[PDB]
């Protein structure tokens, strides 16, 4: 949660942080992609483990 | 010509933008016809993989 | 200075009957930014065929607006009598960066004529009148809403066919019912349709002349007239002030049948407007000519970030108020909602701070407060958090104990106690969103349901109403993944909800009708 | 809804973004008053233009 | 001093209502928003302009 990570609840920070908002958008979306890949890997691996 | 005034006014190709960006997209190595020749060679190799 | 014509020669003003109870109606007409209501077209350039995110002066989603009701005056049924108004002249608001108004919201509907609640009539669009300036105060008889020196007056006239924008010193007249005379309530403007709204010959000075009964116009620096096409079309109009002057905006000249507001005029007012109020207005009609008028609504502008959807014709036909809810913050960052899943982490709940704790040898009880989230100042050490009575860790007699990250762990107080500091705790949030059914449910994770309710006072976003639609009838359901609202216990086993919650849990979408 | 198909689509998208990012950076300021040299020159005195 | 109202075209320097650059103008259909003069793209570059001669030109730089 970039808004909280960068500054611990301060408005002056948020006012200046706003100028950089596109950065944190990239951070969360990039991590969103990585977490999805982690989940697909785990389920796809266990799928091969299971017997009929 | 399609990124020039001597062409459709509607072109908005990212390629046209390259004339300003200083960026160039490079051509593919094989062309569709050679790639087709290589996979038609595989099709003709079917029947078969037995007889050692 | 500007010659704005002669003073009124009337020895007295019309008496104004202020009867707010008759105007005390409920009819919100909110801005819905999803259709780009209230959106002012960005200035200096244009775009088309694009969705962008932009920070600028906009009204916010759901603003209902302050409702301004204009009405028929008193009448004998043969002739008009006294004016009948709402108490608007004293309703002084901060101008700040400007505001917008919705005009004619009720036009073509049928409803009360206000002065006589049992009587209804077709509702007509009427243009709003305003008084604005850099300084306000009281009148000599103790009434509020006096503007000083040159005051900006926005006074529609000609039965809504011209706008008179002017900046003059308003010199109050001393006659009966005038601002500097006997039995003054509130000045109000008026027109008398019986003589003033004659077809082909509207009295283009009717409201100016009534205004002039209460104040003389002096040392005018300007007076400009704009024409208004008469119609009953829903209209956006508004005002802002910048270093270059006062900007008058409307949808009327550029997007009459749409609503995007565009600038149409700038007034040479360089004295920052700090205050404004609505000029009360009454129509001197007779009972047989008593009409109903649409209320106008005033919404404030503020620097907000919106997603603005520009069609091929360059008009904004949709907008997203990014901070309205958790899902909307995500839509702006992720452009849309069916993008991938809509299942993303969302902005968390802040904490909600309490009164402080202060200690320093060098109003009650602030020695300690245990606890939840309290501001503090201890021997020059500041922060916010919750103190817990706990055992001491060292070093003794050095007062403030810090952790591996150099944060305060705890403190030795002058009451002999040692407190552990946990700073404040907060509620993390995630949203499970289904782009197919357009629905969602939410988790508070580790917070657990013992601290969860359908309403929150923390808070993470301005509104939680999209969940409340269903969640208001359920308690929170506790799961191994986290505490969730809108879960419904079904005891089902499914291979893939496309909304897995991890572990061995899954959020199953419902079935389309 | 076909995962292999989606991967084909991402290979395309991944190349598209590599260029879109180079292209969008051409309009990005970098602490600069403007991303446009022409505007830096037009509205600034020479002693300030070099810094921008 | 004339004729510099328009020149179509190849690569011409320009100054339009305080907006500067260099490029070729093409006579083309309007895209909006009407009456706001200068239309910009996804990268904030000028796409085209509504001139005082009533024409809309597309800019290809
Ligand atoms: C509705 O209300 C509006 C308010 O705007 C009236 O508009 C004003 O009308 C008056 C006349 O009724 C105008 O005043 C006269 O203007 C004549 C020429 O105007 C031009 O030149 C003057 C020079 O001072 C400028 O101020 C003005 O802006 C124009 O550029 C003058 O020749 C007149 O002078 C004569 O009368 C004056 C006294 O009023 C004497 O002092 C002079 O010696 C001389 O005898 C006069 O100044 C006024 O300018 C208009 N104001 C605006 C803001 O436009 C409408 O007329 C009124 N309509 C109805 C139906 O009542
Ligand atoms: C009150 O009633 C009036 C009268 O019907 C409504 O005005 C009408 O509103 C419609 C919708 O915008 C207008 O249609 C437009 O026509 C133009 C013509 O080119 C077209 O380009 C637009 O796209 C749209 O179709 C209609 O013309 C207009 N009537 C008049 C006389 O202009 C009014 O909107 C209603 N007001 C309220 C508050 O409901
Ligand atoms: C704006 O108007 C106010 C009042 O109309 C002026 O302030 C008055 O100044 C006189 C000067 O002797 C005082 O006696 C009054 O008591 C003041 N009144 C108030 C309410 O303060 C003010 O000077 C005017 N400003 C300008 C720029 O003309
Ligand atoms: C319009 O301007 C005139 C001056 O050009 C104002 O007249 C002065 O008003 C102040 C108010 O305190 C007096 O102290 C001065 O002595 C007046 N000067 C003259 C020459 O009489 C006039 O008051 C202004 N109009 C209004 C309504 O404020
Ligand atoms: C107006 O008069 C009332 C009388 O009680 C007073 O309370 C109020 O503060 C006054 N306002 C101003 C601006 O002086
Ligand atoms: C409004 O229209 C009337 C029509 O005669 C014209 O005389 C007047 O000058 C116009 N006013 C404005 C502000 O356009
Ligand atoms: C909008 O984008 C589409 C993409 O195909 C294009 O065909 C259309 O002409 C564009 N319209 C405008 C106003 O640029
Ligand atoms: C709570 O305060 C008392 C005060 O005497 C102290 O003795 C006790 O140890 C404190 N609690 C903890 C966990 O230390
Ligand atoms: C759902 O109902 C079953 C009934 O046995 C219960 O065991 C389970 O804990 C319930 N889950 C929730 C989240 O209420
Ligand atoms: C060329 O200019 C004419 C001027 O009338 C205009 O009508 C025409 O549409 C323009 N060309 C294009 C492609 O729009």
């Amino acid at each position: 949660d970039c808004k909280q990570y960068v500054c611990n609840g301060f408005q002056k920070c948020e006012q200046l942080l706003r100028e950089y908002g596109q950065f944190c958008s990239k951070i969360n979306q990039a991590l969103h992609g990585a977490n999805l890949r982690q989940d697909d890997s785990v389920r796809n691996l266990f799928a091969s483990v299971k017997s009929s | 010509d399609d990124c020039m005034q001597q062409g459709p006014a509607s072109a908005r190709d990212l390629i046209c933008a390259q004339y300003v960006a200083g960026y160039k997209v490079l051509p593919p190595l094989m062309d569709v016809n050679m790639e087709a020749a290589y996979t038609s060679s595989l099709l003709g190799s079917i029947a078969g993989v037995g007889w050692t | 200075y500007v010659d704005v014509g002669p003073d009124s020669v009337k020895s007295a003003c019309i008496e104004v009957d202020i009867q707010q109870t008759f105007f005390d109606k409920t009819w919100p007409r909110p801005i819905d930014v999803s259709k780009a209501d209230g959106i002012i077209y960005p200035q200096g350039r244009t775009y088309s065929n694009i969705t962008i995110t932009y920070q600028g002066l906009f009204p916010y989603q759901g603003d209902h607006g302050d409702m301004y009701v204009y009405s028929a005056g008193h009448a004998t049924g043969t002739t008009p009598q006294k004016l009948f108004v709402a108490n608007y002249s004293q309703d002084v608001k901060q101008f700040a960066n400007g505001f917008v108004v919705r005009i004619g919201a009720a036009a073509n509907s049928t409803g009360t004529v206000i002065i006589s609640p049992s009587t209804s009539a077709t509702i007509r669009k009427i243009y709003p009148a305003f008084m604005l300036g850099s300084s306000v105060g009281n009148f000599s008889d103790g009434k509020m809403g006096r503007f000083f020196n040159h005051t900006l007056v926005l006074l529609p006239d000609g039965c809504g066919t011209l706008l008179r924008a002017f900046y003059c010193i308003l010199e109050p007249r001393s006659g009966n019912h005038c601002p500097a005379g006997n039995s003054y309530t509130s000045f109000a403007t008026y027109h008398t349709p019986a003589t003033d709204c004659s077809d082909g010959n509207y009295n283009r000075n009717a409201s100016l002349n009534s205004f002039k009964e209460y104040f003389n116009l002096r040392n005018c620096t300007f007076m400009y007239t704009y024409n208004i096409t008469e119609d009953e079309i829903l209209e956006w109009f508004g005002i802002t002030q910048t270093a270059q002057g006062v900007h008058l905006f409307s949808s009327r000249y550029v997007d009459l049948y749409g609503g995007n507001m565009f600038q149409f005029a700038t007034l040479p007012v360089y004295d920052t407007i700090k205050y404004y109020s609505i000029i009360p207005h009454s129509i001197r009609s007779i009972q047989s000519d008593r009409k109903a008028w649409a209320a106008f609504y005033v919404y404030k502008l503020q620097p907000l970030t919106f997603l603005l959807d520009f069609s091929v014709d360059g008009y904004i036909r949709r907008a997203i108020d990014c901070g309205f809810n958790d899902l909307s913050q995500l839509h702006c960052s992720y452009e849309s909602f069916d993008v991938e899943s809509g299942v993303y982490s969302v902005s968390s709940f802040e904490a909600k701070p309490s009164g402080s704790v202060v200690e320093q040898a060098e109003d009650t009880k602030i020695a300690s407060q245990l606890g939840n989230c309290v501001e503090y100042s201890l021997y020059g050490v500041s922060g916010r958090g919750v103190f817990q009575n706990c055992t001491a860790v060292g070093v003794r007699q050095q007062r403030f104990v810090y952790d591996a990250y150099q944060n305060l762990v705890g403190y030795y107080s002058d009451d002999g106690n040692y407190y552990c500091l946990r700073a404040c705790v907060s509620v993390p949030v995630s949203v499970i969103y289904d782009k197919e059914t357009k629905t969602h449910a939410t988790l508070f994770g580790s917070v657990a349901c013992e601290h969860i309710s359908s309403t929150m006072s923390q808070y993470s976003r301005s509104t939680r109403s999209m969940l409340k639609r269903r969640d208001s009838t359920y308690g929170p359901l506790q799961t191994p993944v986290g505490c969730v609202l809108g879960l419904v216990n079904s005891s089902l086993f499914v291979e893939d909800c496309k909304l897995p919650l991890g572990q061995s849990l899954c959020a199953l979408p419902d079935t389309p009708s | 809804t076909n995962e292999a198909f989606h991967k084909v689509q991402d290979a395309v998208n991944n190349n598209a973004q590599a260029l879109s990012k180079l292209a969008s950076e051409l309009s990005n300021t970098f602490g600069a008053i403007s991303a446009s040299i022409g505007d830096i020159i037009q509205r600034l005195d020479v002693l300030e233009q070099d810094a921008q």
